């Protein structure tokens, strides 16, 4: 639910390096664990233990994602010594899409997924900074 | 010939009607803005004695 | 989307069996007919959000 | 909230796990849905005779004269489908794809 | 806005009472014309896809549809502007029987007011 | 000419655009019409919907 | 302003109603006719506008423009007479038809006092010149040319969309007026620095910028001679007018936010000069050195001082006519030749003197020979960059030298040298492409005597 | 035409242009603030009207 | 089928819906959708066919399902308090399954699945019918409780339903898958607004409405169901195909077409709930439902594509049986942006 989500929120963001990496390591196996059920009901590729293989190997890519999406932009983070910069985000991003592309193993993939979750990561960190919604309340 | 070439050249007085039709829209929506009339503060103009608007 | 047709024509299609405190047969009475009568006259007339 | 409605309410989210499973025979997948009609009946009549709402007494017999032809709906397609193929195995209805 | 649930509403009247108060859209409104000129191009439209003579197949047809358009866009006009007046009036009683959410702003002048100044260069 | 315009400057914006929605679209339209695999992700979405968005 | 709008909306059906051998006649006669009532437009004063009513201004911006836009009709149905000679009749009048559209939409988008409809005519726009491009098109790349155009516009301008219901919901109104008045400063902020790009990169696309500039050759090469033509004049301006029009609320963030778009514009135009030089088609050069010219434009807009305006004004105006002119002199070379190469036909200046005259002088003119508007836009740039900076100067030196290059490479391999043997149907030219050359260039002449009419509001 | 003209035509479309940009303003305001209270005629969701309650005796002193 | 009997079961359909429409009770609104849904089987198996029978087994299936868990919705309201007026939801289990029942009612993802198979096996009069009517009921009954229903689910619900629709019309060739994927994407769109403001909701159901009765109504007149048996149309009705193309540039929101209505004015509401990056989301989502649009037009008319020599006997003969309204379709899914504000009737 929204409870991981306040585990990583709570910790400072300049602290804290291996609570970080276990809240996004936590985030990352979550969401590899409901695409690969998904991914299951939708395909089922031959048997029982080609579905374990599937859902396991979707689960750690995507658990080492976030452990080293946390890992890099906490120590970014500290050792730039400046905070709520969304630098450090981009960083993080761009190493979460370097190991995407080790993962799968191709130089195409890891440079788009570099720039195209250093990106995202960064506009997270800026909507956070700026308190942008995107589920907005019904105000009017 | 006159009532035979105005059934091939009826076409050519449809854009200066147009035009005209233009102009009196002009005028028509500019009667919509005199709001201020002779009440702004630089043209601020006593009227002649034989004279109702500064402008139409 | 909710055309009161019967509000318009005063009908009573539908509206006897929406609550317990409403005309019952033999005039039986609901288990909770006190409360849901007072709950009804607080949030008559106010609006969805102040009867909250 | 006693538990007797907590059973009945398990039983429903079953019997939906069971329509939504499909493993095959599609008359399964009738009888699941009308086990999940049965448990809306047992649940509305208890949730009614409780508060004595009198009037409301209407409500599970209507129901389930309306549910009840639903059920002689899914039977007639079901018999077709079997005319066309010869069984009603769900797996054989996959003429049209997205 | 949502005036669904404004109180004293009559559940499926197209006009109350109340919109009579309002003076009724002019005959050569803008908005009319536009109808007409919809009708006029719904009934090229169906003279074309009859495989008929464009401009000149059916007059009567053209007539109605003009008609019928120009007749449906003067009621919805009408409604139109009945609820836009309601909006206004609900707006300001509210903004008149609250004084507290809306003050009076302190009216201010531009020489003791200091706005920075950013050079072009 | 070639390298930068014809090459680069058509990888980066429009060719990855087109790659990237072509492959969707063969994932997202890719289904064998199967009802037992429907109602399966039915279930998995009803599942996530009651224990996420409460 | 109607008297301009209701005649252009009264050519639809005097084209409809036209005889089947009488429509290029009447289209032409009252195009010219409509050219003649805008010229009233151009009396602007020092003052803030002409403002006719709550929907349509005219300043001194919009009135060049909108006089070229009204001026250019009359030049694309003499264009187009050639290639549609073997047309039914539907057909013609459905081209003339997108043709009325396409000026009706663009003489409503440049008054457009109001932000919104503004961007609603300015995508308005869109839709017949896609009709025009796709249907009367030659080569099979035109789907693909009119896709690349569609979505290039469409993907830039969706956000500004946004961006302006946002600023309506903030300030409380769009009017330019109330906008330009109750103006305030941008405070240095992630949200305001995507509001900036936002407002700006649906403008910036369309000029178009340097490495957004890919849909730009495909839709000169593949669209027919006036799609050709009413892109480089007029529908490349829309940008740099709205980019002049929104940068009155973007202070002071963009003395800051230009850098990426200086520096980009600053060196595409080198770019493009350069690939100018190595061109083995006409259509693509041209539509290179308008890329050239709109990074200039470019260039001037964001320094924001009133001599970049002017020469931004100036150099839309020169520009325009210009590419045009140079369209139509290609246009008229593919007709003879059908291959549309540079060298294939070689030496034509022996068989065609006066077209070759015609050459000259567009050549000049586009490589920015004093006095003409085209170097009067030209300088007052390089003089407002050269105050913003010193060392811009090298960079557009060196694009004036690579300008001077390929326009006389683009003169002497289509003119000077032996004619090629194997070509025997160059006809001599017609009277219609002589008076087509001669209403391209009288104009430019005659404007470089008053230039105060195209210098913009900061005149 | 003369200056005048223009000048007190812009003028009149100065005011009316800041009057609707000011109404717009309060619009969204009021719209704002009867949405979270509800105590304006917006936003006025409906409740069970009362007049179908019985009020009679129900074969039990305790309702 | 009997030509009485047809109508009997279109006036069931038609009272199923008014009847949920207009009814204040959730067991009188569950019978009207028994209604509908038990009426509507026979409209899609008019022609009887293997695929004709497939697709209405998949329908009834996801309806009563639908249905069930529509039902048991009501029945925890009603246990967590007595009331049977469809208000305030008064309970969060509930609203998330009732929410759910009327997705799937809907055809919102990931709830998609049998809108283009069920498209695609029914005829084109059937499929039209479906695609239009069946909307109704159950937006009227998200209209009724829009102040209950959770922003949260509702929005990336119909995320999904833009973003899946816009990706699975890229692939189809069918033109009713097509219109399937339309389908949800304009209700991806149209379900979005639904917490702020219902009114634009509203409007964007008859915009889109029209819009799809008058593309349906151009593809029955042009008897094609495949992309090629829609590039034949030229060489014997042109006007019908150019005004497809109209027709379709309006669907693709192309200002200043009357298509562009909706977006804009939704995009405008969310603006004012301050809601920034989803607007923005789903109109560059909404570029990919432009971008079939654009593909089906350049078949269609744009181009000319091979024909047949038996076409010319189709040149002999006129289409006997004209379809009212069509013309009055098209004029006001292409020409009724200019009269925007008219949307302040509460329409
Ligand atoms: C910020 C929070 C965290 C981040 C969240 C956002 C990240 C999203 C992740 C998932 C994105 C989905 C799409 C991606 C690619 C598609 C999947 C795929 O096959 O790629 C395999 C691809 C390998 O290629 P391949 O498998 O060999 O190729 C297979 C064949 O070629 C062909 O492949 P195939 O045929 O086998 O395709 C698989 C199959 C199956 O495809 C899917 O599984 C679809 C995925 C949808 C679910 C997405 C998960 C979102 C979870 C939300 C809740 C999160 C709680 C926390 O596709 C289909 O058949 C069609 C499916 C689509 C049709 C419609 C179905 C939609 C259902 C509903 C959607 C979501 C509902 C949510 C709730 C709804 C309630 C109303 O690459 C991978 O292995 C990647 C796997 C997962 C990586 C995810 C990265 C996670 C990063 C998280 C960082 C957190 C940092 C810390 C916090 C800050
Ligand atoms: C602005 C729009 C305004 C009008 C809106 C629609 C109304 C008319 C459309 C119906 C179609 C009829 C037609 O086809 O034309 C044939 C017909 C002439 O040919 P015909 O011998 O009679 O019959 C031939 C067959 O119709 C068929 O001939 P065919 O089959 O042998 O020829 C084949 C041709 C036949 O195919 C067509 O002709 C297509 C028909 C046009 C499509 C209709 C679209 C519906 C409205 C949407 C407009 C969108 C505007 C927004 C901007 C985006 C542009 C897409 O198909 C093709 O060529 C294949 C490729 C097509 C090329 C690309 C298609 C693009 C279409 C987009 C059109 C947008 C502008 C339309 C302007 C009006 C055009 C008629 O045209 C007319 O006569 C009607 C024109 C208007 C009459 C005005 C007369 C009244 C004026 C006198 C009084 C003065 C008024 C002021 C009063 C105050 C003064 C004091
Ligand atoms: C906002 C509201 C949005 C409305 C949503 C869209 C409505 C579309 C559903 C209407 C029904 C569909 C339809 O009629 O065919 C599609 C139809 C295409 O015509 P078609 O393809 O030639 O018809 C083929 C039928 O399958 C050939 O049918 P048939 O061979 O069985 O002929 C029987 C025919 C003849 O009916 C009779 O024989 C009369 C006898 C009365 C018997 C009394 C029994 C009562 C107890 O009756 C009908 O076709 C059905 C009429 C139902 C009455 C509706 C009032 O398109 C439309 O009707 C468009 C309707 C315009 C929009 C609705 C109103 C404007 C707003
Ligand atoms: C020796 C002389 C040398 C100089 C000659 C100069 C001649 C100039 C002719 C060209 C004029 C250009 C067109 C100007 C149009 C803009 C002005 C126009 O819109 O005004 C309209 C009026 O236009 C004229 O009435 C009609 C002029 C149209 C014709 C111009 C002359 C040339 C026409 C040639 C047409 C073809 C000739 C025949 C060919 C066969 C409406 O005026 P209005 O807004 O109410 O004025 C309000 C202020 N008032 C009350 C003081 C008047
Ligand atoms: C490709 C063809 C051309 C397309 C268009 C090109 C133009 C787009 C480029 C965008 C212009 C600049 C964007 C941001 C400018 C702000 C300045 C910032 O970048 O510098 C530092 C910002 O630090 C880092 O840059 C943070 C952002 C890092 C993440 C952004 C992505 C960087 C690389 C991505 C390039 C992709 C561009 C194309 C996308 C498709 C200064 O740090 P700081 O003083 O503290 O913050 C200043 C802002 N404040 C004052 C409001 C707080
Ligand atoms: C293309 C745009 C859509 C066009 C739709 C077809 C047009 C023809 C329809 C013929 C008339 C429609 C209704 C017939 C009039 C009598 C019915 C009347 O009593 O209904 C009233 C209501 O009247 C209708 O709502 C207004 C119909 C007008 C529709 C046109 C608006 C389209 C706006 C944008 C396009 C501009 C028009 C283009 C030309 C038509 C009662 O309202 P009420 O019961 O108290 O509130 C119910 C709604 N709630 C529940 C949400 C509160
Ligand atoms: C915002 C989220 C950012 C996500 C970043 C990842 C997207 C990178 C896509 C760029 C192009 C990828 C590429 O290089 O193509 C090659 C690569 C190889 O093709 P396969 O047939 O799958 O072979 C797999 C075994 N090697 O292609 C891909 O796998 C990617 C295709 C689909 C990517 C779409 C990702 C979109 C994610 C958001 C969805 C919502
Ligand atoms: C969140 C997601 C956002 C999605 C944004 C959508 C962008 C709109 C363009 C999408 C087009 C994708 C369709 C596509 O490329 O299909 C592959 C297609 C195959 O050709 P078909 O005609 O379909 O098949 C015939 C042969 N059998 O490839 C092509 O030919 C492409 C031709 C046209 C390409 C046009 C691309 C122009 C886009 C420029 C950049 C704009 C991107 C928009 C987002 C901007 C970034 C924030
Ligand atoms: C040819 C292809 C070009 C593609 C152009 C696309 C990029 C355009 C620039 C970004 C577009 C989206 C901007 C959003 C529209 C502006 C609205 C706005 O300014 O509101 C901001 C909201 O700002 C945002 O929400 C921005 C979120 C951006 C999400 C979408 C990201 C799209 C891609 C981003 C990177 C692209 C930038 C470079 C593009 C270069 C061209 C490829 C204020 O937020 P408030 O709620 O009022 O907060 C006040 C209280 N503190």
């Amino acid at each position: 639910a929204k409870t991981l989500l306040h585990k990583y929120s709570d910790i400072p963001e300049g602290t804290e390096c291996h609570r970080k990496a276990y809240a996004s390591t936590s985030i990352g196996g979550a969401t590899g664990l409901i695409v690969s059920a998904y991914s299951i009901a939708l395909k089922p590729p031959a048997s029982f233990l080609e579905g374990v293989a599937r859902t396991g190997r979707y689960t750690f890519t995507s658990a080492a994602i976030g452990a080293i999406f946390g890992l890099t932009s906490c120590i970014s983070a500290q050792v730039r010594e400046k905070p709520d910069d969304p630098l450090n985000y981009f960083i993080g991003g761009c190493a979460g899409g370097l190991t995407l592309g080790a993962r799968t193993r191709s130089y195409g993939i890891g440079a788009a997924a570099c720039a195209y979750m250093g990106l995202t990561a960064a506009l997270v960190k800026m909507g956070q900074l700026e308190g942008w919604q995107v589920f907005a309340e019904p105000k009017v | 010939n006159v009532l035979q070439i105005v059934r091939d050249h009826w076409v050519h007085i449809l854009v200066p009607v147009g035009f005209v039709f233009g102009c009196y829209l002009d005028r028509r929506s500019d009667e919509k803005l005199t709001a201020f009339r002779n009440k702004s503060l630089l043209f601020k103009r006593e009227l002649r004695p034989n004279e109702e608007v500064t402008w139409k | 989307p909710f055309f009161d047709v019967q509000k318009r024509l005063g009908l009573d299609l539908d509206r006897w069996m929406t609550i317990q405190s409403a005309e019952q047969p033999h005039k039986i009475p609901g288990r909770c007919h006190a409360f849901e009568k007072e709950w009804i006259e607080c949030a008559h007339g106010i609006g969805g959000i102040r009867a909250e | 909230m006693p538990l007797v409605y907590m059973n009945i309410i398990m039983a429903f989210a079953i019997a939906l796990a069971g329509l939504l499973m499909y493993r095959s025979h599609l008359m399964s997948s009738l009888l699941c849905l009308e086990g999940m009609m049965l448990s809306l009946f047992i649940m509305s009549t208890l949730i009614i005779l409780n508060t004595h709402f009198t009037l409301a007494n209407m409500m599970p017999i209507i129901l389930l004269v309306f549910a009840a032809c639903e059920a002689a709906l899914g039977l007639s397609l079901l018999v077709m489908v079997s005319n066309t193929y010869g069984t009603d195995y769900v797996q054989n209805l996959n003429l049209l794809q997205c | 806005t949502m005036m669904s649930g404004r109180p004293g509403r009559v559940p499926l009247q197209f006009l109350p009472n109340e919109a009579r108060s309002l003076p009724p859209p002019k005959l050569t409104d803008p908005r009319l014309v536009y109808m007409g000129f919809l009708g006029y191009c719904s009934g090229l439209i169906d003279n074309a896809i009859r495989r008929r003579p464009v401009v000149s197949a059916g007059l009567h047809r053209q007539l109605l549809y003009v008609t019928s358009f120009v007749f449906f866009g003067y009621y919805l006009l009408k409604r139109q502007d009945y609820m836009y007046a309601l909006r206004d009036h609900d707006m300001f009683a509210y903004v008149k029987s609250h004084p507290e959410d809306f003050p009076e702003k302190d009216k201010k002048t531009y020489g003791e007011i200091l706005e920075e100044f950013h050079p072009v260069r | 000419s070639s390298l930068l315009d014809l090459i680069w400057l058509e990888t980066i914006l429009p060719k990855t655009t087109s790659f990237i929605q072509m492959k969707m679209s063969i994932m997202v339209s890719n289904q064998k019409g199967l009802i037992k695999l429907y109602f399966l992700s039915f279930l998995i979405t009803i599942m996530i919907s009651m224990t996420l968005f409460n | 302003m109607l008297k301009i709008i209701i005649p252009t909306t009264m050519l639809l059906p005097m084209t409809w109603m036209s005889k089947h051998n009488m429509i290029w006649i009447n289209a032409t006669v009252h195009s010219l006719l409509i050219s003649l009532i805008s010229l009233s437009l151009l009396n602007q004063l020092g003052e803030n506008s002409l403002n006719f009513s709550l929907t349509f201004f005219s300043d001194s911006l919009s009135a060049p423009l909108l006089v070229l836009t009204t001026w250019l009709l009359p030049l694309m149905l003499m264009a187009s007479q050639s290639h549609l000679s073997k047309e039914t009749t539907t057909r013609k009048k459905l081209y003339i038809t997108m043709l009325i559209l396409l000026q009706l939409f663009l003489i409503m988008t440049f008054t457009a006092t109001e932000l919104i409809l503004f961007y609603i005519l300015f995508e308005a726009t869109l839709v017949p010149t896609l009709i025009i491009i796709t249907r009367w098109g030659n080569q099979t790349e035109r789907l693909n040319a009119g896709l690349y155009f569609l979505f290039y516009t469409l993907a830039g301008s969706l956000p500004l969309l946004v961006a302006l219901v946002y600023i309506q919901n903030t300030t409380g109104s769009l009017n330019f007026l109330i906008i330009h008045y109750w103006s305030h400063p941008l405070s240095n902020s992630w949200s305001n620095i995507f509001m900036w790009l936002a407002c700006i990169m649906a403008f910036m696309v369309k000029m178009p910028l340097y490495g957004l500039h890919l849909w730009l050759p495909k839709a000169h090469v593949e669209a027919p001679i006036a799609g050709s033509m009413v892109l480089a004049a007029v529908l490349l301006k829309l940008g740099g007018y709205g980019m002049m029009r929104i940068t009155t609320i973007l202070n002071p963030l963009t003395n800051y936010m230009a850098y990426p778009f200086l520096m980009l514009s600053m060196w595409g135009m080198i770019m493009t000069s350069s690939i100018c030089l190595r061109q083995t088609d006409l259509k693509s050069l041209i539509a290179y050195s308008s890329v050239s010219h709109m990074a200039l434009v470019i260039v001037a807009i964001m320094i924001q001082t009133p001599w970049s305006f002017m020469g931004a004004t100036a150099l839309m105006i020169a520009h325009g006519l210009t590419s045009s002119m140079l369209f139509c002199l290609a246009n008229t070379n593919y007709e003879r030749v059908h291959s549309r190469t540079m060298i294939l036909a070689r030496g034509l200046q022996t068989l065609l003197p006066l077209m070759a005259t015609w050459w000259l002088v567009a050549s000049l003119t586009n490589l920015a020979l004093p006095p003409s508007i085209n170097l009067i836009g030209e300088l007052f740039i390089i003089t407002a960059s050269f105050s913003w900076s010193n060392i811009t100067i090298i960079l557009m030196g060196m694009n004036m030298m690579i300008t001077a290059l390929y326009s006389l490479y683009m003169l002497i391999t289509t003119q000077r040298g032996k004619y090629t043997h194997h070509i025997n149907n160059i006809k001599p030219s017609f009277t219609r492409e002589n008076a087509l050359m001669a209403l391209h260039i009288l104009p430019l002449l005659l404007l470089t005597l008053n230039p105060k009419m195209i210098l913009g509001p900061l005149y | 035409d003369g200056p005048e003209k223009n000048y007190e035509k812009t003028m009149a479309i100065l005011q009316i242009e800041a009057e609707k940009a000011e109404l717009r303003l309060k619009e969204l305001e009021v719209r704002r603030l009867m949405r979270a209270r509800g105590d304006g005629p917006w936003y006025q969701y409906p409740t069970i009207d009362k007049a179908l309650i019985d009020h009679s005796p129900k074969t039990t002193p305790d309702n | 089928m009997n030509p009485i009997i047809y109508t009997t079961l279109i006036m069931t359909v038609m009272s199923g819906t008014m009847l949920v429409m207009i009814s204040s009770h959730w067991l009188l609104i569950w019978i009207g959708f028994e209604m509908n849904l038990l009426a509507m089987i026979p409209v899609l198996m008019k022609n009887f066919n293997p695929r004709a029978t497939e697709a209405a087994t998949k329908y009834f299936l996801t309806q009563a399902t639908a249905s069930m868990m529509l039902m048991m919705a009501i029945i925890i309201n009603l246990l967590y308090s007595g009331q049977w007026t469809i208000t305030k939801m008064f309970n969060p289990v509930a609203m998330t399954m009732m929410t759910m029942a009327l997705a799937m009612k809907l055809g919102l993802s990931p709830f998609h699945f049998w809108v283009p198979e069920v498209t695609q096996g029914i005829s084109l009069q059937a499929g039209l019918l479906l695609l239009t009517w069946q909307k109704l009921a159950p937006l009227s009954v998200l209209c009724q409780i829009s102040q209950s229903i959770n922003p949260n689910l509702m929005l990336t619900m119909a995320m999904l339903s833009i973003l899946i629709g816009g990706w699975g019309g890229l692939n189809q060739t069918q033109l009713r898958k097509i219109m399937a994927y339309s389908s949800i994407a304009h209700m991806g769109w149209m379900t979005a607004v639904l917490p702020y403001n219902t009114t634009m909701t509203i409007l964007n159901l008859l915009i889109y409405i029209t819009m799809t009765l008058a593309m349906f109504m151009l593809l029955i007149h042009s008897s094609a169901t495949t992309t090629l048996s829609l590039s034949h149309t030229w060489n014997k009705m042109p006007v019908i195909t150019s005004l497809m193309m109209v027709t379709l540039l309006s669907m693709g929101g192309l200002p200043p077409l009357s298509g562009f209505m909706p977006k804009w004015m939704i995009i405008q509401e969310m603006t004012k709930n301050e809601s920034i990056i989803m607007p923005t989301l789903m109109a560059m989502t909404a570029l990919l439902n432009l971008y079939f649009y654009m593909r089906l037009a350049y078949s269609s008319s744009l181009t000319m594509f091979p024909s047949t020599n038996n076409m010319k006997m189709k040149w002999q003969f006129e289409h006997t049986k004209q379809m009212k309204l069509l013309p009055t379709m098209i004029v006001l899914s292409t020409l009724v942006l200019p009269m925007t504000p008219a949307l302040s009737s509460l329409n």
